[PDB]
């Protein structure tokens, strides 16, 4: 399906 | 300063990195307020800009939908956000332990979501931060008001002017303007708006991988779809406004405006 899981808020463009 | 004379503290309501808030009382008034205390010089050089930010476009919107701040204050090593008091949690929260919302109550979700934002864009910001965390609910009250909050991310704009602003704001809900470091505006909060309209209603988002090259792949892409079964009942014109939302050229996407006046939010 996917999941609604909490996701943080950034301020650049950070790579993961 | 004003904040030690004017506010008597109360409970300890959340926490937040460096900033714990609390239930205030403006003593005089007697009315109550959620006071966010800031630990200042713990702050980097970055977060004290995202503060003034806060502060200067929080003090612009006066809206039942948004979340207002009453004063911005600062003192001895601390800053003061007043902002009206709220019990009822993050749309997150109610969201995760209720599932899913009826079309019924999605639509009139998506309905104070999208007049707050409308607001905010009428005021020349953009949000760039939508997500069921930084949308919060009036009280515990069945039918309590959606207000929209954290503008630490927001930007002013000048009339309908498009531009870099930088690559901010969430994996999930990013626009794909954004992905393409493209010159963007007031659209990427509908984008948002979208991909919370399709949570609102499935409880999972259009968009996801464990890997964010294969996640900005298919946001960039307007790769989602309605699966069956559960997308199954869901009326055409409730997918048909997340397409008018989750349309992948900003130009041709719907706006705040348009969106309030589609069918599917209207009638309701």
């Amino acid at each position: 399906r996917n999941k609604l899981r909490r996701q943080h808020d950034y301020d650049t463009f950070v790579d993961l | 300063t004003r904040f030690t004379e004017e506010y008597q503290l109360f409970e300890e309501l959340g926490k937040g990195a460096f900033s714990v808030v609390r239930r205030c009382v403006k003593v005089l008034a007697g009315q109550e307020y959620a006071a966010k205390i800031i630990n200042t010089k713990k702050l980097s050089a970055r977060d004290h800009q995202k503060l003034e930010r806060e502060a200067r476009i929080c003090r612009l919107l006066k809206h039942p939908n948004i979340v207002r701040l009453h004063d911005s204050i600062s003192e001895e090593g601390h800053h003061y956000l007043i902002f009206d008091l709220v019990t009822g949690g993050e749309l997150f929260e109610d969201i995760v332990a209720r599932e899913y919302y009826s079309e019924a109550d999605a639509s009139h979700c998506i309905q104070q979501i999208l007049e707050a934002v409308l607001h905010c864009h009428q005021m020349g910001v953009v949000h760039r931060n939508l997500k069921p965390e930084n949308l919060l609910l009036a009280s515990k009250l069945k039918g309590a008001a959606v207000k929209l909050a954290d503008f630490g991310l927001a930007i002013e704009v000048e009339g309908e002017q498009q531009a870099w602003f930088g690559f901010a704001g969430t994996p999930g809900y990013l626009s794909p303007e954004v992905l393409r470091k493209d010159p963007y505006g007031k659209p990427v909060d509908l984008w948002a708006c979208g991909v919370i309209l399709y949570i609102l209603l499935v409880g999972y988002p259009p968009f996801w991988d464990e890997d964010q090259h294969r996640l900005y792949k298919q946001i960039k892409a307007g790769a989602y779809d309605f699966p069956s079964p559960e997308w199954d009942t869901v009326t055409p014109e409730a997918k048909d406004l997340i397409n008018k939302m989750l349309t992948i050229n900003p130009s041709k996407r719907i706006t705040a405006a348009e969106a309030l006046k589609h069918p599917w939010i209207s009638h309701r």
